[PDB]
C-alpha cells in the first residue's frame, strides 16, 4: 500500500521473473544489462529499508542487516554466475552455467521476500513496545 | 499480488 | 551502509 520496502520488493521480484524468461532470447553480451537491472532495483530495496532502520528495536536491526548483508551476497553470487555464462557461451558448459545463474537469482528473490518478513515483524514489535 | 508473483517463479 | 559494499559490487559490472 504505503509501504515502499514492500514495492521494491515486489518491484526486485518482478526483474527476477524478466531475467528468468528473458535469457532464452537474449546473446551473452546483454546479461550484463538485466543483471544490472535486478542489481539497480535492489539498491531501490535495499535503500529504502536503510531508511527504516533508524527508528526501531537494535534486536531486529541485527538480523535484518544481517539479511542485507545476505542480498548482497546474493547478488555478488549472482554476478559471478553471469560471468561463467558469458565466457563458457559456445562450450558444453553453456546450459548449466545459465541453470546456475537462475538459481542464483531465484535465491536472490527468495531472500528479498525474507527481507520483507523480517521488516514487516520487526514493525511490529516495535509497534507494541510503543 | 506479491504472493502471486512469489509462486510464479516456481 | 548497506548501499556502499554494494555500489562497489555494482562498480565490477
Amino acid at each position: 500500500t504505503d509501504d515502499l520496502v514492500y514495492l521494491n520488493v515486489m518491484e526486485l521480484v518482478r526483474a527476477v521473473l524478466e531475467l528468468k524468461n528473458e535469457l532464452s532470447q537474449l546473446p551473452p553480451e546483454g546479461y550484463v544489462v538485466v543483471v544490472k537491472n535486478v542489481g539497480l532495483t535492489l539498491r531501490k530495496l535495499i535503500g529504502s529499508v536503510d531508511d527504516l532502520l533508524p527508528s526501531l528495536p537494535s534486536s531486529s536491526r541485527t538480523e535484518i542487516e544481517g539479511t542485507q548483508k545476505l542480498l548482497n551476497k546474493d547478488l555478488a553470487e549472482l554476478i559471478n554466475k553471469m560471468r561463467l555464462a558469458q565466457q563458457n557461451a559456445v562450450t558444453s558448459l553453456s546450459e548449466e552455467c545459465k541453470r546456475q545463474m537462475l538459481t542464483a537469482s531465484h535465491t536472490l528473490a527468495v531472500d528479498a521476500k525474507n527481507l520483507l518478513d523480517a521488516v514487516d515483524q520487526a514493525k511490529v514489535l516495535a509497534n507494541l513496545a510503543h | 499480488e506479491l504472493d502471486e508473483l512469489m509462486a510464479s517463479l516456481s
